[PDB]
């Protein structure tokens, strides 16, 4: 504990991901919305926009 | 016989499907797709990508 | 550092709200994605190395 800082422990922890290119199983707190036929929309499909 | 006008054809419907392939090339970024990276970063890097 | 540990997170909803709301991490740096658009996304491949 004596030494200045740039010795001292530090803790790291990595979070790794991969984008879109699999079936996703992590995701937001987003709540999910009903589904509409046969009309323009803006949907976001596990992330994709 | 006909294989100069079909050229023409062949030439055409070429460049546009090449241009359409173009849409699908990264150029040096994360992704090709605007919406993701939009979706997945802050705007100073978004911009640069 | 060696013998790093590694946790895989999978079906789970996260919340990274809480992430930023007790944070005593002087470095907090992303290189893929952006900190504030983790509660938008969905994703996979999700691991830990501490």
């Amino acid at each position: 504990p004596t030494y200045g800082v740039g010795h001292q422990p530090y803790r790291v922890v990595v979070l790794s991901f991969e984008l879109l290119h699999a079936p996703a199983t992590v995701c937001g707190p987003k709540k999910s919305t009903n589904l509409v036929k046969n009309k323009c929309v803006n949907f976001n499909f596990n992330g994709l926009t | 016989a006909l294989g100069k006008l079909q050229d023409v054809v062949n030439h055409n419907a070429q460049a546009l499907n090449t241009l359409v392939k173009q849409l699908s090339s990264k150029f040096g970024a994360i992704s090709s797709v605007l919406n993701d990276i939009l979706s997945r970063l802050d705007p100073p890097e978004a911009e640069v990508q | 550092v060696y013998a790093w540990n590694r946790k895989r997170i999978s079906n789970c909803v996260a919340d990274y709200s809480v992430l930023y709301n007790f944070a005593p991490f002087f470095a907090f740096k992303c290189y893929g994605v952006s900190p504030t658009k983790l509660n938008d996304l969905c994703f996979t491949n999700v691991y830990a190395d501490s």
